[PDB]
RNA sequence: GCAGUCAAGCGUUCAGCGACAUUGCUUUUGAUUCUUCGAUGUCGGCUCUUCCUAUCAUACCGAAGCAGAAUUCGGUAAGCGUUGGAUUGUUCACCCACUAAUAGGGAGUAGCUGGGUUUAGACCGUCGUGAGACAGGUUAGUUUACCCUACUGAU
RNA sequence: AGAACUGGCGAUGCGGGAUGAACCGAACGUAGAGUUAAGGUGCCGGAAUACACGCUCAUCAGACACACAAAAGGUGUUAGUUCAUCUAGACAGCCGGACGGUGGCCAUGGAAGUCGGAAUCCGCUAAGGAGUGUGUAACAACUCACCGGCCGAAUGAACUA
């Protein structure tokens, strides 16, 4: 029905500040900073009390309201990452051939190297995205922890890391070897 | 990337005449085969007034 | 190369087209082999399949023991009689083309091979070399 | 098509006595090579056939037990049917069956000459088209 | 053939098989014909379509028939195992039904081709082709249950053990949980459950070992009870017939402890009862 | 192998760590996948998808109705229970068949200009003593492939239909010269062997034959269907 | 929602929603028990095993225990003095906050309180 | 295909029409198939260009009792390949040899063609009292261009 | 398909529908000025990229005849019709109960609700179905129909355009 105006409330904690341009959103806080170019969404921002920001769409349709909601969700995710951060735990399982994982460095790219997966001689290199740090877990055997401020970057890195070890042409019902995201949580 | 052929939208007036004749025949066939209230709408704020008038 | 053959085979002159007759070079009792098809041959319009030294082919026994008649069995060519370029830098050919009947695994049926055996065939077929008393 | 009592009329009705006489004739009559048939004398041969027999073909076991019941995820056929009533009978019917199977295998192997093809890997040549005559369409 | 008939071609159900055949006929063969074409061309096209459909159905049925082991005259041990597992009567009935359907399809295709060779109009030829296709579809649909049953029995037979009766093999007999599975696991490398519950192994288990440079294979069985064989489960019948048919040397296991609550007297009575097989 | 090895492996090693999550996500996405397929499929695949969706919807509706019905809560002998079971013709005024059709001109000789021959391109009954005459004498040709022997007759009563031999053709409309030729030409009345149905008239005179009318066009069908005239 | 809406997970279960009829029945039962018994108690049992609840109910066959939606019980007891079923009954209804809970019994108050303490 | 049951629905005003399913049809023990019955009209092949996917194989994937090997179906996919041969007392097909594979179709081609339209020849049978043709069968019997455009090269 | 009536074409130009025997307009001497039909007003193309309300994102829409493919299917969209629950707390979200006779009767190696066959009886509730589904040999355990506790207000079901 082309609602006259629909708005949503975004809560900004006292520990962080969020300066926003026409459609460029920047978040600054203790853990770090994040940026996102939302020039393609065509939404408006407005401060009310220095702690809450209302994003409203005037004469926006159902799809526009959905876009407003996802913009609010992205802003909340960025705020949470800046404040608490995100911590992803990944586990690699092998049956016969041990999987060797190391963080090699070449030209500063810092590829994640996986070797001897299912006995394959090929070396698999997974580039490390910006803003995400990977460290091998301790006291939890066969586990690697990925942490970062941006949800998208860490999630994409984990997805690529698990996909690079795809089991091709073999019966998945028997070959359990692979890398999986054991648990998702916050750094704090 | 290797897009296939697309159907032409040209009228091809031969098809115009064919369809006209087919529709004329179909209308006659339907005509030959032919021989062989909701009340008060809901959500009306003053629907009661209709009952009062009745 | 195909099954039975060991290692890769370098291309040589094809002097045994389908339908050619070559003298038997084994003591199995066969006299000559009539080639009906060539194993590993290429597919091309109007191009007749052709064999060469060391190639495995299917051939029927045109003459010899009656038991071997009317049946086609695999065979390995030991002589070609058509000049082929050896990588050593010499063109050589045999007096007469000949072949030995063998199973799909390359095992030899006859206990001995008569006449010279081509170097390429002997190298490509360990059983032929083991059953060959004369090489080149 | 005009309506009529015919077509819903009775045409070929037969009597029981004629059926019995023809049934008796079927078993009594015999053919002679010196004589040839000219007319079959159209008759309800269906009512005269089905002579006595003592075979009683196998009963429809599927009706008592469906395919799913015999085997499958349900497999209610938890026990064999009509299996040998005693271990001695099973031994008697199995020890001799093994010898019979061995003898049959030997008899079959006496012929095989496909064993030569199986072992040496050779195959018989294609049958000549000349030997397929005269069998064209 | 014998020895792990694992290479049986998978058979889809009646609906899936019919859909696959119809899709193959529609795709591989041409589908464009026009009334302006000569009647001979239309007749040839429709006859070719019918022949292709019939050939596809015949090939499928022939592959299904060939794949199966032909239970009759295979071997007493394998024949009895198949009879006990797949209800040999039903298995033979289903395969005979498939064979009969193949012949029916062949006859239908031949008759419809003969009828269509005299076609006089495009509509008549189209109707004849549709009639042949519908006859084949109905024949296939009538094969619903047998195909579904045969898929399962094919899976089971492919997953069944493959023992050679003529070879020297061991056989373990006794009450359930006496230690047959444990003995098989210890004597030879094999994957068998060693849990203590009533019937640990529900079928035969095979394990190979070498003694004095001779190959030996050990066979474990669920076991048998003190029943007089008048009433018995297929599980016990499998062991009984494996003992009967196989030349293997049988070992009768016993457990004198409180476990296996069939007492020593029960074990001895079972041994005496099975003595004829021994 | 030689067992439910997959089941044992699952019970001893389990599925993949993400297997449960993958299955749950696929089940959740199934709705979107179905919606996309309903709009993206083409090339007669959309037709099959729509037909299958219609069948699934009908089956679900019937199942729901049966479940709701469950939640809500002719005189056969003992030996027959629990067991399966005007004078106008049924098809008057059948479509007229032209004389030009069903008579294909057959031309003979090196120079095909003296046809003089006619071929019946429709199914026909030719009796039991047909015995083709010499080529030079035969004018009307009825190919053997078109000759039918057994016709499918449906019993109006009991809803049972049987395949019975054809006995004769009595009344074919549209120039019954075709009746003499014995052409079926749906709308014709033909004699059938009713002996199989066991029809017995009063007086013990069992009936082994009765009239029947063909109901299907044999030209476009490979079988003959008729309705028994009880 | 013209389309792209949520789809209910239909299942062929045997039980169906009781509806407002059960609430009305409990309302009538509460108003009857308010006069059928000399004493009324409000029991704040947030969560309890069903066998334990049955054991408590059968601990005294000469009493009735009424439970269900808190709002229904409050309305039966009365939300305001202007419509309270009994004098000062609004005060008792005001005190219910947890998963109540309404016991009607003629037993001695001291005995009931001692039993609940023990 | 015909003959029947049920109705999600439509509805002489809601008796009639009617979707999806469903019963009878055309030797249950892989046993046989030794039927294979009239296309009055051709089809089949040498060189060679392009195009369609309704995909035989190669490429990338999902679902299958996918333990492996191996096999089935499905999604995209025309970029590249899809062969050497026996059979005319017929060849509207067929067999066996390799190969990853030997998938189906259009433009057809007075360029060449063998069967077929075949003309005055000739031989056996049918018809007819005859001339003669036929239900047969056998056999001997114009053709481009140097004009224009189209294409490959060259001023 | 067989007939009766009624127009045009033939013998017919002209404008329009790109292109035309039937479609729309239309009374053919040579000329000047003016007003129009049908068709159009982004360019080719003479005329407003005019005004007002909505409808459609199409990985070959649309400008396409009104008729065959056409019966329907889309967690694609906009507006409507008919029924339900609702501060005696509407839908959806999180946690608890989901009992006791009882492990209900037939078979059973194992069958405790969830391999199979008839029942599918009764007590306490706010509620518990001799059990909706996953899983164990067997229970166990998880979970659903319903109910209960936290927020709070519109939500759900079938159809029409
Ligand atoms: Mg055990």
């Amino acid at each position: 029905m082309k609602y006259i105006q629909t708005e949503q409330q975004i809560e900004v904690p006292e520990g962080v500040t969020v300066s926003i341009k026409s459609r460029i959103v920047k978040v600054v806080g203790p853990r770090g900073t994040l940026t996102k170019n939302l020039k393609h969404i065509d939404v408006t921002f407005t401060k009310v009390n220095n702690q809450l920001i209302k994003v409203a769409v005037h004469n926006g349709g159902r799809k526009h309201v959905a876009a407003l909601r996802t913009v609010k969700s992205l802003v909340d995710n960025m705020i949470t990452g800046v404040t608490k951060g995100y911590k992803y735990k990944m586990r690699y399982v092998y049956a016969h051939f041990p999987i060797n994982v190391n963080i090699v460095e070449k030209d500063g790219a810092k590829f994640i190297e996986v070797r001897n997966f299912l006995g394959d001689k090929k070396i698999r290199n997974v580039p490390v995205r910006d803003g995400v740090t990977i460290e091998f877990s301790t006291n939890v055997k066969d586990e690697i922890v990925l942490s970062g401020n941006s949800v998208e970057d860490v999630s994409q890195n984990a997805a690529d890391l698990q996909q690079i070890c795809r089991v091709r042409n073999k019966d998945i019902r028997k070959f359990l070897d692979g890398i999986y995201v054991s648990h998702k949580g916050f750094i704090t | 990337m290797r897009v296939r052929k697309r159907q032409s939208r040209r009228t091809s007036t031969k098809l115009k005449e064919g369809i006209k004749k087919k529709a004329s025949a179909h209308r006659k066939k339907e005509k030959k085969m032919a021989k062989k209230d909701p009340g008060i709408p809901s959500n009306f704020p003053y629907k009661a007034k209709i009952l009062e008038e009745i | 190369s195909g099954n039975g053959a060991q290692g890769t085979k370098f291309r040589i002159s094809l002097g045994l087209p389908v339908g050619a007759i070559m003298n038997c070079a084994d003591n199995s009792g066969a006299r000559n082999l009539y080639i009906i098809a060539v194993k590993g041959s290429g597919s091309r319009l109007n191009r007749l399949p052709a064999a060469s030294l060391g190639d495995m082919v299917m051939a029927t026994v045109k003459k010899g023991k009656p038991e071997l008649r009317k049946k086609v069995m695999p065979a390995i060519v030991v002589r070609q009689a058509k000049s082929w370029r050896r990588r050593d830098g010499v063109f050589l050919y045999f007096e007469d083309n000949a072949g030995v009947i063998a199973n799909p695994k390359g095992e030899m049926k006859g206990s001995a091979i008569t006449g010279p055996v081509g170097k390429e065939c002997a190298d490509l077929w360990p059983r032929v070399a083991s059953n060959s008393g004369v090489v080149v | 098509v005009q309506p009529d009592r015919r077509w819903f009329g009775n045409t070929r009705v037969i009597s029981q006595d004629a059926l019995q006489h023809f049934r008796s004739a079927l078993g009594e009559t015999q053919k002679d090579t010196y004589q040839v048939l000219l007319r079959r004398n159209k008759l309800p041969m269906s009512l005269l056939e089905e002579k006595d027999a003592d075979e009683s073909p196998k009963a429809r076991i599927l009706d008592t037990e469906s395919y799913a019941d015999a085997f499958g995820p349900k497999a209610q056929r938890k026990r064999p049917r009509l299996a040998a009533s005693n271990l001695e009978d099973l031994v008697k019917a199995t020890n001799e069956d093994i010898t019979k199977y061995e003898e049959k295998q030997v008899l079959d192997a006496t012929l095989g000459g496909n064993q030569e093809d199986k072992e040496n890997g050779w195959t018989s040549a294609a049958k000549e088209a000349i030997f397929s005559k005269g069998q064209s369409k | 053939m014998q020895l792990s008939w694992k290479d049986i071609p998978t058979v889809a159900p009646a609906n899936d098989l019919l859909d696959i055949v119809l899709n193959r006929t529609q795709r591989k063969t041409p589908t464009v014909i026009r009334p302006g074409f000569k009647i001979t061309r239309i007749r040839a096209f429709y006859m070719r379509k019918v022949k292709y459909t019939g050939e596809g159905f015949v090939e499928k049925f022939e592959d299904i028939l060939k794949g199966f082991p032909n239970i009759n005259d295979v071997h007493p041990f394998h024949r009895d195992l198949m009879d006990t597992l797949y209800e040999k009567n039903h298995y033979k009935i289903s395969l005979a039904a498939i064979s009969r359907a193949k012949s029916l399809v062949e006859q239908v295709a031949r008759d419809y081709v003969r009828l269509l060779k005299f076609g006089q109009s495009l509509f008549q030829c189209k109707q004849l082709k549709r009639a042949a296709l519908g006859r084949m579809a109905t024949i296939v649909k009538k094969l619903r249950d047998p195909l579904a049953y045969l898929e399962q029995v094919r899976q089971h037979i492919g997953r069944l053990p493959s023992i050679d009766p003529n070879t020297r093999t061991l056989l373990i007999c006794g009450y359930p949980n006496v230690g047959k599975s444990s003995f098989l696991r210890c004597i030879t490398k094999s994957d068998v459950d060693v849990q203590p519950y009533a019937f640990t192994t529900k079928s035969l288990y095979v394990g190979h070992f070498d003694y004095k440079y001779l190959r030996f294979q050990a066979i474990d069985t669920p076991g048998i009870l003190d029943r007089p064989t008048e009433e018995m489960n297929n599980i016990e019948m499998q062991s009984i017939y494996a003992i009967a048919h196989l030349r293997s040397c049988v070992l009768y296991f016993m457990d004198l402890s409180e476990q296996c609550g069939f007492t020593i007297e029960a074990q001895v009575k079972l041994f005496h009862s099975i003595k004829p097989l021994f | 192998p030689q067992n439910d090895y997959i089941e044992r492996h699952i019970k001893q090693h389990g599925k993949r760590l993400d297997h449960e999550e993958r299955k749950r996500k696929r089940e959740a996405r199934e709705s979107h996948k179905i919606s996309e397929r309903a709009q993206k499929l083409t090339g007669w695949k959309g037709k099959q998808f729509a037909k299958k969706r219609y069948a699934e919807k009908v089956s679900m509706r019937k199942k729901i109705k049966a479940h709701e019905q469950s939640k809500v809560k002719d005189a056969l002998p003992t030996y027959l229970l629990d067991r399966e079971q005007k004078f106008s013709v049924p098809l008057p005024k059948v479509r007229g068949i032209s004389e030009e059709e069903m008579f294909k001109v057959i031309k003979t000789g090196k120079s095909r200009s003296k046809s003089w021959k006619r071929m019946i391109t429709k199914h026909t009954f030719v009796g039991e003593g047909f015995t083709r005459r010499p080529v030079k004498m035969e004018r009307i040709i009825r190919p053997s492939a078109l000759r039918q022997k057994k016709a499918n007759v449906t019993h109006p009563e009991l809803g049972v239909t049987v395949f019975l031999p054809i006995l004769a053709v009595k009344k074919n409309p549209q120039s019954p010269m075709y009746t003499q030729l014995g052409v079926l030409t749906k709308g014709t009345i033909i004699e059938v062997n009713v002996s199989e149905l066991g029809m017995v008239t009063a007086g013990g005179k069992v009936v082994w034959g009765k009239y029947a009318q063909v109901t299907n066009e044999p030209d476009r069908d490979g079988c003959v269907n008729a309705v028994l005239l009880v | 929602m013209p389309r792209s809406k949520r789809s209910k997970l239909v299942t062929l279960a045997q039980t169906d929603k009781k509806g407002r009829e059960n609430k009305e029945r409990i309302f009538d039962e509460v108003r009857e028990a308010l006069d059928t018994y000399r004493y009324v108690w409000v029991l704040h049992l947030d969560d309890v095993r069903t066998p334990v609840l049955q054991e408590i109910r059968t601990s005294w066959a000469g009493s009735k225990l009424i439970m269900g939606k808190r709002k229904v019980l409050q309305k039966a007891l009365g939300e305001k003095r202007e419509e309270e079923y009994k004098e000062n009954l609004y005060q008792l209804s005001k005190l219910c906050s947890g998963v109540t809970g309404l016991l009607f019994t003629d037993e001695d108050v001291n005995t009931v309180k001692e039993y609940f303490k023990s």
